[PDB]
């Protein structure tokens, strides 16, 4: 995200001193509300905080960072002058970056179960126990890749799709 | 030469959408030498995004040298002064012109919507008011508007110096009656710095 | 030297009891030479029954030296052109100033008396409205009176420009709430050329 110092180098406007990048909880509620009743969900109970800032520094030009590979496709943002009466924010552009995934939110549902799986130490034996993990690694390989491969990820999802059996 | 420099607009500075100008127009310019450098500041801090406006097409007789200056709300909003320092060759030395927002201690707008006289009842057209009163200070803006659409034939009065200290004003939309009489919706648009996203609304029908 | 002639007050010119002036008020009036020679003409006709005004207190600095003059009444209805010449012997040659009544068809102003809001109900005070619209020119004066007894705490909107071409404005009668339940009779008086004795009444009570 940029202050307003990007656009307009001698401007008057107080820089965001604390933000707060959240996604929302599909896990718990109910989606349809959000899109229905857009006002009463806007609490920071209701949205889960992937990252914050705080300025706790010299003004800047912009601030960034880097994400732990999310998808939820519904984000929630906040921007804290904290400059009293009238000290509106001012961001200019808000960048979420990444690259382009058909469902993403699939694979990444893929390789977040079958963490879970994994934890579960008397379901299955290590022969397939160790299948699992190999055939995770392999995705998410894939996805920290420096080259972003889409058909390697759709590859390698597709291969630990139909290997979550479950009991 | 003469500077005469100039506020925003009310609704523009009640508005984050809308954009406030701080106009500095300029007349009786030098036909010698016709040369304007505006300086802008902002209590002292000096600007240097003003845009000075093409020379609109006066037919003869003097020069009309205007300068914008486009201004953040809550700059007005905390009533900075806003100076416009002109310079001319002519000119021995700079004529400064300073504008700020009024001071004193801002008030609600009570927004009170009155219905059409019981004699203009008659008439084939009626008049819907809206009373605006204890208000300051007299930057505000009012606008109609029936059944969401905004509305087209309507006036309203400058602000009134009430005897208390505040201000007032009425607004008299004009519609037919057969509106009025089918039941419509007429909502009177109050904008003033006192109030909730510097917004109210006061609906009208008929009962 | 600046020159200002102003027209009468609208009270007075649609009132035979009462008195109409037309000011000639001049600014700025040499320090030098301030030796001011007024002129009067009433479409030529030269008169001489002016009266210059006492200086007033004034805060120093710059000469303002008013000049009076009594007018008929049906002069002024009439239309005529009373024109003052100013003369100062710093001035190279006078400075004359013209003024008449605004030439065009009037019309009678319909006057509509509108009680106070459903809202404004639940303060301690509250306002009663006259609206008069449809009128021209703008020369009118609107008085309140309750129970006959000439009113205080009013305040009359300036004549706005309406959407037809005629003039309108509101007069808001602040009072207490209790004279207003009691039941008491409050008249809107307005007085305007194109009415029967310049003068018509709209009364507003309770219901």
């Amino acid at each position: 995200f940029f202050n307003d110092s990007a656009r307009n180098p001698e401007t008057t406007n107080k820089p965001i001193q604390e933000a707060s990048l959240q996604i929302f909880n599909i896990k718990d509620y109910n989606l349809d509300n959000l899109l229905e009743n857009p006002n009463k969900f806007d609490d920071e109970k209701y949205w889960i905080t992937v990252d914050t800032y705080s300025a706790q520094g010299e003004r800047a030009t912009a601030f960034s960072n880097t994400l732990n590979n999310i998808t939820s496709k519904y984000w929630r943002v906040v921007f804290d002058t904290k400059g009293d009466r009238y000290s509106s924010p001012v961001v200019p552009e808000l960048q979420i970056l990444g690259y382009p995934l058909p469902n993403a939110d699939t694979i990444m549902k893929t390789v977040t179960t079958a963490k879970e799986l994994s934890q579960q130490k008397d379901k299955f034996s290590q022969k397939m126990l160790d299948e699992l993990k190999i055939k995770e690694m392999a995705l998410e390989t894939s996805l920290n890749s420096k080259i972003f491969d889409v058909t390697a990820i759709n590859a390698n999802a597709g291969v630990l799709k139909d290997c979550i059996e479950k009991r | 030469p003469s500077v005469f420099l100039f506020p925003p607009k009310p609704k523009d500075t009640l508005m984050i959408s809308r954009t406030p100008e701080v106009t500095c127009v300029v007349v009786d310019v030098s036909h010698e030498d016709p040369e304007v450098k505006f300086n802008w500041y902002v209590d002292g801090v000096e600007v240097h995004n003003a845009k000075t406006k093409p020379r609109e097409e006066q037919y003869n007789s003097t020069y009309r040298v205007v300068s914008v200056l486009t201004v953040l709300h809550q700059d007005w909003l905390n009533g900075k002064e806003y100076k416009c320092k002109v310079s001319n060759k002519a000119l021995p030395a700079p004529i400064e012109k300073t504008i700020s927002k009024a001071k004193g201690q801002p008030r609600e707008p009570q927004v009170y919507t009155l219905p059409p006289s019981r004699e203009e009842m008659t008439k084939n057209q009626v008049s819907l008011t809206c009373l605006v009163k204890g208000f300051y200070p007299s930057d505000i803006a009012v606008e109609w508007r029936s059944n969401g659409q905004p509305e087209n034939n309507y006036k309203t009065t400058p602000p009134v110096l009430d005897s208390d200290g505040s201000f007032f004003l009425y607004s008299k939309l004009t519609v037919d009656k057969s509106r009025w009489q089918q039941g419509n919706v007429f909502s009177c648009s109050v904008m003033h710095e006192a109030l909730h996203n510097h917004y109210t609304q006061k609906s009208l029908s008929l009962s």
